[PDB]
RNA sequence: GCCUGGCGGCCGUAGCGCGGUGGUCCCACCUGACCCCAUGCCGAACUCAGAAGUGAAACGCCGUAGCGCCGAUGGUAGUGUGGGGUCUCCCCAUGCGAGAGUAGGGAACUGCCAGGC
RNA sequence: UCCUCCUAAAGAGUAACGGAGGAGCACGAAGGUUGGCUAAUCCUGGUCGGACAUCAGGAGGUUAGUGCAAUGGCAUAAGCC
C-alpha cells in the first residue's frame, strides 16, 4: 500500500514537462478492475462454495456477495436464481493496492513470463497481469493445502492509442509481448 | 443544334392535354433560369421527328415563344403508357 | 446516456404536469448551484425566482454546491412567494430526485413560512 | 376447410369524428386498442381500460395538427 | 419446368387486370417486346415460349423475363355440381396489359428480337412482337 | 449587440456525414469521502464536503450541401356528372385529381428570464 | 356461443360450407403502488471445458418481451427490477 503515493508523483505524469497534455484528461490513467470469478460445474457438487463463501474476498479489499444468473435454462444444467460468480470489483485506492501484487509477487506458478501476447489491447495499451488460476499470496494460514480457481487480469487505460498508453511500460517494468 | 415553334399554352388538364394530342399538338413546360415556370404547345408528332437525335439532349436548342426566342436545355420526357409517342417534356433555361 | 435519464424522468414529469396546467415552481441544481423558478399561469414567463448566482448569497456562501445554500435559495423564494402571493402551486423537480438538495430547499422553505 | 369463423357483432366506430356540442364530456377518440399513435394533452386525460381517450370535463375537440411526425394527441379547445 | 414456391397459404384468389400499367423501361438488359394488348397468362406458355426461344438462341445471353407466375388456380374433379367447392392447386397463372415488356435483352444482338417474333408469338396470347431499344 | 443556461412554445427543411473553435459567466469531466446518502460487490450509480487540473471527451458556437428534410410548375395514375364504340375495356364532353420524379431550396425557428463581456 | 386481423363498398351493422387463428381458461400471483431499468443478436477475451458456460468491451435497436390466439402499440414504457 505504497503505490497510491507515488501514482501521484510521477508515474505517467512527469510526461506534461516534456509532452503537450495540460491535465490528466490527455495522459494515460488507471483506476479499475473488473474482477470475476466464475464457478464452472460446481452445480455437480452443490457443497464447497457452501463453505467458500468469502473466498474472492480472501485476495480483494471489498465486501464479498454472490451473482445471480441470467439464465434459468442452459445445456450444462442452470436454474432459476443460481449463484453463478462473484465480483469483488477493484477501483481507486483498492486497485492501486491490489496492483502491489501483480508481477512482484504473483510468481509462485508461470506459463511465459516474457510477455506472452497483447490479447484484449483494445488498440489503446490495455495489458495482461492474470495467473490464470490463483497463486496464493502471504497474509495469514496461507502455507497449508487448500484449493485454487481461476483469476485473469487485464488493466485498461484511458490512452487514445497504444503509442501514448505504453508510457506505462516506461514508468514501470513487467514482461511484455504483442 | 434545333430551333422550333411553340406557343404559350393557357388550358390545362387531362381532357385539355389529351385533347392536344389528337389535333396535331402535345404539352411541354420551360423552367429554371432564375426565372418563373411557363407552360408550351409544341408540335406533336413533328418533334418526335426530331428528339430521336443526341444533339436534342447533348446541347442547348432554340424555342421560338411569346415574340422573342431563347435556348434551353432538355431536361424530362413521359413517354406513352405503350407507345414511345410524347405525351409531356420539360426545359431548362440554358 | 445517463443525462438522457434524467430528461426521461423530466418528460414523465412534464406530461404529468400538462394537465394541471395553472402555477407552478420549478426546482433545478448543478453540482456548484441550485435555483428554484415560479412559471406564470399560462407557461409563457417566469413570475419570480431565487438563485445561487445573486451576491445576495453568492458572496456570504463559501461554495454554493452546499447544503444551506440549497437552504439559502429555499428561503429566498419561499420569501418572494409571499410578495407575490401564490397558492395551489404545482411543484416540479426537473427529473432529479426528491430527496437531498431539493429536500434541504423544500424543509426551510417551510421553516421561512406556509408549505411549500 | 373453412370454420375461420370471426364471429359476430363488434364496432367502436366513428365516436372521435367532427364538431362536438361543448355541454357534456366526449370520448374523443374511440379507436381500439390504443397504446401510444394517439395519447391525450392539454387539460385533458384518458386511462380507461378500454383505451378511451374520455375526456373528464366538458368542452370541445381541438382536432389539433401539433405533435411530433405520425402521433398526434386527443385535446380539449379553449372557448 | 417451372413450379413456384408454395404459397404461405393453400389457395390464392385469382384477379381482375386494369389492362394498361406502363413498365416498358428495360433495366435487366436495354430491349424487349410489346405487349399493346390484355390478357391471362399462363405457366406453360411462357415455358413453351421459352423453348421455342431456347431452340432459335441455342445458349445466347441469356434471356432475362419480367413476367412470373403470380397465383395457383384451383382445380378439382369435372363432376361435383355447382357449389361446394374449391379444389386442391393446379396450374400457376399471371396478368398481362399493354405497358408490359415480358422479356428483357442485351446480350443477343440481332438473332432475337430485332427483325422478327413470329416463332415465340405463336406460343402465347395477345398476338405480341419485339421492340427496339429506347435511347432519347 | 453578441454569448452561456433555463422555462419552454415548437420537435423530419433543428437530421447523417465532413472541417474549424471555445473555459469568461455556465457546464462537463474533475478534487475528496467510514462525514448526509450509497453499492444486491465497486463513490460505476446517486450523494455530500468542493475548484487543485483541464476543455481530452460530452457540450456549445461556426463553416461545408453528397444526402434524410423542404419542394415548385406541367404531366401521369385516379375520378364525380353526361355520353359515345359489338364494350367487364376504349374514346369523348364537362367538373375535380395524387404519390413518385424534376427545377430549386436547405446546415433549425421564436417568446420570456438570469448572468457574462 | 364468445374473440382479433381482412373481405366489408375512404358513414355503420354485413353475405357465400369466404381468408389467417383462437376461447369454455390462467395468475392470489403474473394484482395495487414508489423509484428505477432497458433489450435481442453477433463479435472479442478469460483454468479445470465434449458443448451453449463467467465478467468486461464493441457493434446495434419501435428487430427483445407481452400468461395463451390473431392484431395494433411500445422507454411518458402497457416489456422486467
Amino acid at each position: 500500500a505504497k503505490l497510491h503515493d507515488y501514482y501521484k508523483d510521477e508515474v505517467v505524469k512527469k510526461l506534461m514537462t516534456e509532452f503537450n497534455y495540460n491535465s490528466v484528461m490527455q495522459v494515460p490513467r488507471v483506476e479499475k478492475i473488473t474482477l470475476n470469478m466464475g464457478v464452472g460445474e460446481a452445480i455437480a457438487d452443490k457443497k464447497l462454495l457452501d463453505n467458500a463463501a468469502a473466498d474472492l474476498a480472501a485476495i480483494s479489499g471489498q465486501k464479498p456477495l454472490i451473482t445471480k444468473a441470467r439464465k434459468s435454462v442452459a445445456g450444462f444444467k442452470i436454474r432459476q436464481g443460481y449463484p453463478i460468480g462473484c465480483k469483488v470489483t477493484l477501483r481507486g485506492e483498492r486497485m492501486w493496492e491490489f496492483f502491489e501484487r501483480l508481477i512482484t509477487i504473483a510468481v509462485p506458478r508461470i506459463r511465459d513470463f516474457r510477455g506472452l501476447s497483447a490479447k484484449s489491447f483494445d488498440g489503446r495499451g490495455n495489458y495482461s497481469m492474470g495467473v490464470r488460476e490463483q497463486i496464493i499470496f502471504p497474509e495469514i494460514d496461507y502455507d497449508k493445502v487448500d484449493r485454487v480457481r481461476g483469476l485473469d487480469i487485464t488493466i485498461t487505460t484511458t490512452a487514445k492509442s497504444d503509442e501514448e498508453g505504453r508510457a506505462l511500460l516506461a514508468a514501470f517494468d513487467f514482461p511484455f509481448r504483442k | 443544334m434545333f430551333t422550333i415553334n411553340a406557343e404559350v399554352r393557357k388550358e390545362q388538364g387531362k381532357g385539355a392535354s389529351r385533347r392536344l394530342r389528337a389535333a396535331n399538338k402535345f404539352p411541354a413546360i420551360i423552367y429554371g433560369g432564375k426565372e418563373a415556370p411557363l407552360a408550351i404547345e409544341l408540335d406533336h408528332d413533328k418533334v418526335m421527328n426530331m428528339q430521336a437525335k443526341a444533339e436534342f439532349y447533348s446541347e442547348v436548342l432554340t424555342i421560338v415563344v411569346d415574340g422573342k426566342e431563347i435556348k434551353v436545355k432538355a431536361q424530362d420526357v413521359q413517354r406513352h403508357p405503350y407507345k414511345p409517342k410524347l405525351q409531356h417534356i420539360d426545359f431548362v433555361r440554358a | 446516456d445517463k443525462k438522457s435519464a434524467r430528461i426521461r424522468r423530466a418528460t414523465r414529469a412534464r406530461r404529468k404536469l400538462q394537465e394541471l396546467g395553472a402555477t407552478r415552481l420549478v426546482v433545478h441544481r448543478t453540482p456548484r448551484h441550485i435555483y428554484a423558478q415560479v412559471i406564470a399561469p399560462n407557461g409563457s414567463e417566469v413570475l419570480v425566482a431565487a438563485s445561487t448566482v445573486e451576491k445576495a448569497i453568492a458572496e456570504q456562501l463559501k461554495y454554493t454546491g452546499n447544503k444551506d445554500a440549497a437552504a439559502a435559495v429555499g428561503k429566498a423564494v419561499a420569501e418572494r412567494a409571499l410578495e407575490k402571493g401564490i397558492k395551489d402551486v404545482s411543484f416540479d423537480r426537473s427529473g432529479f430526485q426528491y430527496h437531498g438538495r431539493v429536500q434541504a430547499l423544500a424543509d426551510a422553505a417551510r421553516e421561512a413560512g406556509l408549505q411549500f | 376447410g373453412g370454420s375461420t369463423r370471426n364471429g359476430r357483432d363488434s364496432e367502436a366506430k366513428r365516436l372521435g369524428v367532427k364538431r362536438f356540442g361543448g355541454e357534456s364530456v366526449l370520448a374523443g377518440s374511440i379507436i381500439v386498442r390504443q397504446r401510444g399513435t394517439k395519447f391525450h394533452a392539454g387539460a385533458n386525460v384518458g386511462c380507461g381500460r378500454d383505451h378511451t381517450l374520455f375526456a373528464k370535463a366538458d368542452g370541445k375537440v381541438k382536432f389539433e395538427v401539433k405533435g411530433p411526425k405520425n402521433r398526434k394527441f386527443i385535446s380539449i379547445e379553449a372557448e | 419446368m417451372l413450379q413456384p414456391k408454395r404459397t404461405k397459404f393453400r389457395k390464392m384468389h385469382k384477379g381482375r387486370n386494369r389492362g394498361l400499367a406502363q413498365g416498358t423501361d428495360v433495366s435487366f438488359g436495354s430491349f424487349g417486346l410489346k405487349a399493346v394488348g390484355r390478357g391471362r397468362l399462363t405457366a406453360r406458355q411462357i415455358e413453351a415460349a421459352r423453348r421455342a426461344m431456347t431452340r432459335a438462341v441455342k445458349r445466347q445471353g441469356k434471356i432475362w423475363i419480367r413476367v412470373f407466375p403470380d397465383k395457383p388456380i384451383t382445380e378439382k374433379p369435372l363432376a361435383v355440381r355447382m357449389g361446394k367447392g374449391k379444389g386442391n392447386v393446379e396450374y400457376w397463372v399471371a396478368l398481362i396489359q399493354p405497358g408490359k415488356v415480358l422479356y428483357e435483352m442485351d446480350g443477343v444482338p440481332e438473332e432475337l428480337a430485332r427483325e422478327a417474333f413470329k416463332l415465340a408469338a405463336a406460343k402465347l396470347p395477345i398476338k405480341t412482337t419485339f421492340v427496339t431499344k429506347t435511347v432519347m
